[PDB]
């Protein structure tokens, strides 16, 4: 019982993670387009990564 | 002239003013459909709803931006992203943009001071202030320009923040 | 003046009405050799044979378009699609094309006028007008253009429809 409780602690900690660490990185990489006067994002990053 | 009363009829609508205790720390611009405020400075802006709306703030750039709300996006400021050589005007005197650097006469920028445009000849906005440092008789800005796409910062040594 | 009696007159000449219950609900206009008209607006095309062809419609775009009969050829519009910066006119006054909108001043088109074609300096068409958002003294303009051989299209945020 504790062997499979730790396994699946440790499964969802690296997952979670991950993927918070994967949202970041799209944040920090979509950040300075969303600043700058007017212009927009590529359509080719556009559609890899969800852009508002 | 009349170039400095252009500048302040733009000037008296563009630019907002933000509250920390009393006290006046620093100002906003709004830039063709964003506003912007650099992130140095914390307070409170004195205006009924522009402090009311979520503001996507980075402190790589030293700044924080929004949406204009629409029921005011008329006073916009024309952006620009030429940078050829020569003279910008300022709210404090004309200043020279030379080998890629923006130079003002010793001193004509106090602390608290940060956030005001650089206007063109034109009239269109092409940066914004965030700090300087001085050589000799001379201060270098430390500004956040709009090139092609990517908001680009230079700094020069030794630079304070206002 | 001169340039106001030559606009009138090419309207006169081109510009057809649509009717729908006695009242006029917008404008279908002619263009190199195509009949074009929005597709928010429904009526009954003010002539005989116009209504009598087949359009071919499209939601994407909000339009609908068709060929040009053979005997009305003769009265065409003169497209273009250079699109620099400035003043533009219009049965409505001028319009100021600036940072890839058009904008009229403060109320200038009422609900119902859509339609109206926007022609350059030197008389042809460039755009033609759908929607707009009013905002402050000004209203952005929301319109079609003919950006090389791709008819694209674009609205300003919190557009109201005409």
């Amino acid at each position: 019982v504790s062997a499979v409780v730790g396994m699946s602690l440790l499964a969802l900690i690296s997952i979670f993670a991950s993927c918070y660490m994967l949202v970041a990185a799209r944040s920090k990489c979509l950040t300075p387009y969303a600043l700058t006067p007017g212009a927009a994002v590529p359509w080719t990053l556009g559609i890899l990564c969800c852009a508002p | 002239g009349k170039r400095e009363r252009m500048c302040m009829k733009i000037e008296n609508d563009c630019i907002f003013e933000v509250k920390h205790e009393g006290k006046v720390t620093g100002y906003a611009c709004l830039v063709g459909d964003k506003v912007m405020k650099p992130a140095h400075v914390k307070g409170v802006i004195d205006n009924a709803d522009l402090a009311k709306l979520a503001f996507k703030k980075s402190s790589k750039y030293d700044l924080e931006c929004a949406q204009i709300p629409v029921h005011m996006r008329s006073d916009a400021s024309k952006y620009t992203h030429e940078k050829p050589e020569g003279h910008y005007n300022w709210h404090h005197g004309a200043v020279q943009y030379s080998g890629g650097r923006f130079t003002i006469p010793t001193g004509a920028g106090k602390p608290g001071d940060s956030g005001r445009p650089i206007f063109d000849n034109k009239g269109r906005v092409v940066a914004i202030v965030l700090g300087g440092a001085n050589e000799g008789s001379r201060t270098a800005l430390s500004v956040v320009t709009w090139n092609k796409d990517m908001v680009t910062r230079v700094t020069p040594e030794g630079s304070e923040e206002w």
